[PDB]
């Protein structure tokens, strides 16, 4: 259980697992959503779906070979499954089709019947997926002109004005070996991936992406998308959090499992050690609750999302929350930090011990293009099970007492009151 | 028009929002409101007890 | 037990009121009733003097004492008064009870 | 007010002694003959005061036939009480029937909000 | 739900000074109303402070108010903050009243 | 093991609190050097 | 600055801060305004008269 | 208040008459542009008082399409107003735009009140 690197030039990643049956290879970039402007923004997933087309595909079921991408703020990623015994015709195919060829690939008949998938997803999600389309504009209001802002997705406005040149200049700007980060994960050896590779040359382009004019700055603020129809209020709060390469990254995700996730129709999930249940279970103000800390290179967020169907006690809701969040800096006790040492250690171990290669690749190629190296999770758990109640409240009478704040809401939001009864929750005024 | 494009917001805000300092001023004006108030009721209340008290022409004939 | 509550406070200003209408008869046992109950609070420790002063407005029972125990015996019957309105809402709540001591929810009169 | 965990705990040791029930149990029995619940036509379990949740949970728990029968004699009893009469001496409550048919809902609720409680004030050790 | 919600009195309170919906739109006019109240309180609380020294017998009647402004300890506080509030409270309500007319307040269902 | 609470106000509860009683046991000292002074009655 | 954890933060001793400061207003703003109204007037008041006359 | 079916038969005399049109139309029109709701974004219709049943029951009928507009020029002009300024002249209505999109479904409200209320009060011949 440990990750070799070396550096030719190209770096090569690998996370060898002898007993596993499959093996997963690919090329994980170091740019993302956060990585485009308002005109082209879009143009990864595009290039995600050209990968994933019909006569890509079907030349890789021909050779018994499967493919996956997945786009996110930071990060890029085109991999390539197989058998074990098939690992040379997967790191082929990944050369021809993608590296040194795309002709084929963006040829005028591929990118029109590939437009118009891409934006038939896009509508699709913007009017039936609420949990998640309230949580992107929650980005976009925290860091207004900023980077950080743009949906992953693309916007279905800037969506419709791409061309196939739109693509090439991206390509040429961005997938570059200086870049780049090639991973093996699953039964795979890493002298065998390494030996391959020079076999081949195997080079994308050399390098000098450009530099970004603007960094990323939070924002207090809010945005409501009011929506009578709906049968429900979905909405979702936070205040600026930790980025990636913190020293307080560890302290802000035991913070977020104090309080945790919720279920109200499951039986074994009204029964945890949160205190915030002993207030909404007496008249029901909500079907669930998830809170989060997301982490990024440049900044982060931390806070929780909800859905409701008691659209009268929204006030109720948001307040009793609050309160409790403020106990972090004033009266947090020692049994709920020693529960979410351990639920943590629980939560991330299944994370990063999954039986998915595809998931693994994702994870070790995002972290080498930040750190250049991956902590492996014998390092972690020793990092968590050093933390005190001293240290927490240390952390949440800096980044939570009496700061600014960011709000989102779609649907039946009319008892979602103004910002600034909500902005006066965030310090108790008996303290 | 999308509903992720914020609106334009640049002729209201700061230096740089600078929360060191965006909750020194509000903060120093809502405390002086409180200092006076809390001085001026209490020169009111003693105004109006100390009218019980014994009158000249009571204090003449002590 | 709110209910309770109010109507001690109610007691309380009634002993009040009845003691200020008395002393404005000012007869013989006007005088000397407040003589014993005003001088009661001279005890009190390093402060007690200065509050049967105020009271008196001198230095005994005298002309101020009888003039402002009128004007405030008016008053107190107008608060008392408020207290009742806040002594019935508490009733509204949970109703009434019955001699039984168990629940009237089963059989209801208007 | 007192808990009936507590009331079950002191009347057990009573019950258990042999010296001091036998000394204890006469002044009970003619307690209850003296009160005169029964020559209204109840049993002690319709007297206690429902009015707080542990109270209102038992109540809910206790089956559907056990609860049409409480609600008569409650209206029997009140219906009784305004005549100013008592029942006749052949639809008073006998000692055989006088039976706490509520008494295990009640300590069933009662044991479970103990361990609750203790178990949001816990102190752990390392 | 929260003790200012919840509690018998402390209900009425919220619902009418805390948590009332108002139009967004009002205009300072809209405060005559909350003057008027703070109007009535000095009255009502001056007026019971000189009650304490007046004589309402007509051969004693015009040299009581006399003794209070002389004799009696910030009593020309009282007797002009009283005469001159009186004539802030009438301003205040024909104002009151104007905006009223101007704005049809009157009208159903008002 | 668990400390005991008498319902609402628990040992954790008071204790974590007490500094703070200790600042509002000081509100009040400090009320009281507004309340009387100006008619005659000195702290010590 | 770290004026907010002093200062803002703690009401506790925010509520006393400002009842401890209305106290010592009050005597310094007293003396402050007799001592420039007795000046602003001097020469009028029976302090200064009765020294002229002797 | 006066009903809209005696505003609308006053009306019509008057425009059908070809001397007292060209007397009193140009009276009407700079009272419309003297009062000033156009520059707040406001059509006629949006400042009938809604606090009656005939027109509760006008509103209920409206199109889903007019009436989603309606509510966010109603917003937009009281926010508009809170500022205490006007609106970009690019934004005033137009005349071509006040349309009277909500009489129709008042007159047909009223005529059928005023047929139900004859029928009430009928004297019948024999
Ligand atoms: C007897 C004493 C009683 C005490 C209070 C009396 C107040 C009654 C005055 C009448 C009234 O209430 O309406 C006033 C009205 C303006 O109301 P509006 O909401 O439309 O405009 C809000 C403003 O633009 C923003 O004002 P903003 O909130 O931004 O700043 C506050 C302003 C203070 O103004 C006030 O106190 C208003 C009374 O700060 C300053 O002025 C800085 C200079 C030091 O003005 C008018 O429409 C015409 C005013 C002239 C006619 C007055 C004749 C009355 C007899
Ligand atoms: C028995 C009962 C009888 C009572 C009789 C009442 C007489 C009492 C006299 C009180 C005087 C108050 C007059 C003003 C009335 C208040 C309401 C009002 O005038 O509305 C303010 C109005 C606001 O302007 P807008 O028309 O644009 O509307 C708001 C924007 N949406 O803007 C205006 O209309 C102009 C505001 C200017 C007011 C000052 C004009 C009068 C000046 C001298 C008055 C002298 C009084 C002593
Ligand atoms: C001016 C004085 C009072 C007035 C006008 C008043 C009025 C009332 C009225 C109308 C009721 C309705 C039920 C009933 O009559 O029993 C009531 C009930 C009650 N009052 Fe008073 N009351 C006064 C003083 C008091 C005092 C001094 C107390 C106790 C110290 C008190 C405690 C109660 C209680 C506990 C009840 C409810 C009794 C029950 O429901 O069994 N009240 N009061
Ligand atoms: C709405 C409330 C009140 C109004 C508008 C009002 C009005 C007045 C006015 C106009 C005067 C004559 C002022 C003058 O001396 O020139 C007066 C005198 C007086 N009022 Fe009131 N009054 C009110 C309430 C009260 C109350 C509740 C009391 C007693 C508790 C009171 C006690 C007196 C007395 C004793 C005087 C004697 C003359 C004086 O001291 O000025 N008033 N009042
Ligand atoms: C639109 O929303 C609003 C709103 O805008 C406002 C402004 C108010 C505020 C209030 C009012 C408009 C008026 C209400 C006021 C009253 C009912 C006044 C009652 C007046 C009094 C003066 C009671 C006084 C009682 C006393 C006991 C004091 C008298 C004498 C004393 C203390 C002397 C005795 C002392 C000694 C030492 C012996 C609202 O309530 C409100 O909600 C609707
Ligand atoms: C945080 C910022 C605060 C700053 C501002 C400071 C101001 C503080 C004080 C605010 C004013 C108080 C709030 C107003 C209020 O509660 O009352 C006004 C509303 C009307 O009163 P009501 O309680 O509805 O009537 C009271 C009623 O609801 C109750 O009726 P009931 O009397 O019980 O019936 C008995 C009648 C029976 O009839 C008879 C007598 O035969
Ligand atoms: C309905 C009538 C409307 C007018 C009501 C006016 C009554 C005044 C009450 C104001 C209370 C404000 C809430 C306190 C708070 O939020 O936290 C306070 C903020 O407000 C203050 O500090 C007090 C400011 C003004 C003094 C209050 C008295 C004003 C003079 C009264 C004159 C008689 C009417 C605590 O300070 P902090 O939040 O920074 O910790
Ligand atoms: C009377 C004028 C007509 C208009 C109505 C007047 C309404 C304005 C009243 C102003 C607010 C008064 C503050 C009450 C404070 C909270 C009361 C409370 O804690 O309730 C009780 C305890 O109260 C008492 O023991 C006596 C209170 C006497 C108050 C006399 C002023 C708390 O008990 P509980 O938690 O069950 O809350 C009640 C739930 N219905
Ligand atoms: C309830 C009466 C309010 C009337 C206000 C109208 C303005 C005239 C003020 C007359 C006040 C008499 C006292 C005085 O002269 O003090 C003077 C001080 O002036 C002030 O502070 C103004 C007081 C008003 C501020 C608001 C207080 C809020 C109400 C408190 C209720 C709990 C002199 O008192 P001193 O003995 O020198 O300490």
């Amino acid at each position: 259980a440990e990750v070799t690197q070396l550096s030719n030039g190209i770096v090569v990643a690998t996370e060898h697992n002898p007993s596993a049956h499959t093996a997963s290879v690919g090329v994980v970039f170091g740019s993302g959503a956060a990585n485009e402007n308002p005109y082209n923004n879009g143009v990864s997933n595009l290039w995600k779906n050209i990968f994933l087309s019909k006569e890509n595909s079907a030349v890789a079921a021909k050779e018994g070979l499967a493919l996956s991408s997945n786009i996110s703020r930071d990060f890029q990623s085109y991999i390539v499954s197989s058998l074990p015994g098939s690992t040379d015709k997967s790191l082929d195919f990944l050369n021809q089709s993608f590296i040194q060829q795309k002709a084929n690939l963006l040829s005028s008949s591929n990118f029109e019947a590939t437009k118009k998938s891409v934006l038939k997803q896009v509508q699709d999600f913007e009017e039936n997926d609420h949990p998640n389309r309230v949580l992107e504009h929650l980005h976009s209001t925290a860091f207004q002109n900023t980077p950080l802002s743009l949906p992953t997705r693309g916007t279905l406005e800037s969506l419709e004005n791409l061309v196939v040149a739109d693509l090439e200049s991206f390509a040429n700007n961005h997938f570059l070996n200086s870049n780049a980060v090639v991973v093996g994960t699953g039964n795979i050896k890493h002298e065998d991936l390494v030996n391959s590779i020079e076999s081949k040359n195997l080079s994308l382009q050399t390098g000098t992406k450009p530099v970004l004019k603007k960094k990323a700055a939070f924002l207090g603020s809010e945005v409501r998308l009011r929506d009578d129809t709906l049968p429900k209020a979905w909405i979702s709060l936070a205040v600026e959090g930790e980025p990636v390469n913190s020293p307080n990254y560890f302290v802000a995700k035991l913070a977020a499992q104090i309080f945790g996730s919720y279920n109200a129709f499951e039986p074994a999930s009204r029964l945890q050690g949160i205190k915030l249940l002993d207030n909404i279970q007496e008249y029901q103000l909500c079907d669930n609750f998830n809170h989060f800390s997301l982490s990024y290179k440049d900044s982060g967020l931390w806070g929780f999302s909800t859905a409701t169907r008691n659209v009268t006690m929204i006030d109720d809701l948001i307040h009793f929350t609050l309160k409790q969040w403020n106990r972090l800096t004033i009266s947090v006790t020692d049994t709920e930090v020693e529960r979410a040492k351990s639920l943590l250690k629980l939560q991330l171990g299944q994370l990063y011990e999954s039986g998915n290669p595809v998931n693994d690749a994702n994870l070790l190629g995002a972290e080498v293009l930040i750190k250049g190296s991956k902590l492996s999770l014998g390092e972690a758990f020793k990092k968590i099970d050093a933390i005190t109640v001293k240290d927490v409240k240390a952390w949440a009478g800096k980044r939570l007492w009496d700061q600014d704040i960011a709000i989102a809401g779609t649907g039946q939001i009319e008892g979602l009151l103004d910002y600034m009864r909500i902005r006066s929750d965030m310090s108790m005024m008996r303290w | 028009k999308s509903t992720y494009r914020t609106p334009n917001f640049d002729d209201v805000l700061k230096e740089n929002n600078d929360a060191d300092k965006g909750r020194s001023y509000a903060y120093f004006m809502v405390g002086a409101m409180g200092l006076l108030s809390s001085a001026g009721a209490k020169s009111t209340v003693e105004t109006f007890i100390s009218s019980m008290t014994a009158t000249a022409d009571v204090l003449a004939m002590a | 037990v709110t209910l309770w509550n109010v109507g001690v406070i109610i007691f309380i200003l009634t002993i009040a009121t009845a003691f200020l209408g008395y002393c404005c008869v000012y007869g013989q046992m006007s005088h000397w009733g407040a003589t014993v109950i005003t001088n009661l609070f001279s005890a009190i420790p390093f402060v007690g003097n200065d509050i049967v002063s105020w009271l008196w407005g001198g230095f005994s029972v005298s002309n101020p004492t009888i003039q402002r125990f009128f004007a405030l015996h008016y008053l107190v019957p107008f608060i008392i008064a408020a207290m009742v309105i806040m002594h019935l809402m508490a009733l509204h709540i949970h109703g009434s009870s019955n001699p039984l001591g168990i629940t009237g929810n089963l059989d209801r009169i208007p | 007010p007192q808990s009936f965990t507590s009331i079950a705990r002191i009347g057990d040791y009573i019950l258990k002694s042999p010296v001091l029930s036998k000394l204890c149990v006469p002044v009970a029995n003619q307690f209850i003959n003296l009160a005169g619940y029964k020559k209204l036509g109840l049993k002690f379990d319709d007297l206690i005061a429902e009015e707080n949740p542990i109270m209102q949970t038992a109540l809910r728990r206790l089956p559907e036939d056990e609860s049409y029968a409480r609600a008569y004699r409650i209206i029997r009893a009140h219906q009784t009480e305004l005549t100013h009469h008592l029942l006749p001496r052949n639809e008073w409550i006998k000692a055989q029937e006088d039976v706490p048919y509520l008494l295990p809902y009640i300590l069933e609720a009662e044991a479970a909000a103990k361990e609750k409680d203790e178990l949001d004030n816990i102190e752990v050790s390392k | 739900m929260a003790f200012r919600k919840s509690n018998v009195y402390l209900s009425l309170v919220n619902s009418y000074i805390i948590d009332s919906p108002q139009p967004s739109s009002i205009n300072y006019w809209w405060n005559m109303g909350s003057l008027l109240g703070l109007c009535l309180v000095i009255q009502i609380v001056t007026g019971i402070f000189m009650a304490m020294h007046y004589s309402s017998n007509i051969e004693l009647a015009f040299s009581s108010v006399e003794h209070i402004m002389r004799d009696v300890h910030n009593g020309y506080i009282l007797r002009y903050l009283h005469a001159n509030g009186a004539s802030f409270f009438f301003m205040v309500m024909f104002m009151h009243m104007a905006k009223g007319l101007y704005y049809g307040s009157y009208r159903s269902p008002r | 093991k668990t400390g005991l609470h008498f319902g609402r106000l628990s040992l954790r509860s008071l204790t974590a609190y007490a500094p703070n009683l200790m600042l509002w046991g000081g509100a009040s000292m400090l009320g009281l050097f507004v309340f009387t002074e100006g008619w005659p009655k000195f702290q010590d | 600055s770290s004026l907010y954890k002093t200062f803002f933060k703690r009401n506790a001793v925010f509520v006393g801060t400002i009842f401890a400061g209305a106290f010592v207003f009050q005597t310094v703003f007293d003396t402050a305004i007799t001592s420039w109204y007795e000046n602003h007037n001097k020469g009028k008041l029976w302090k200064d008269v009765k020294a002229r006359i002797a």
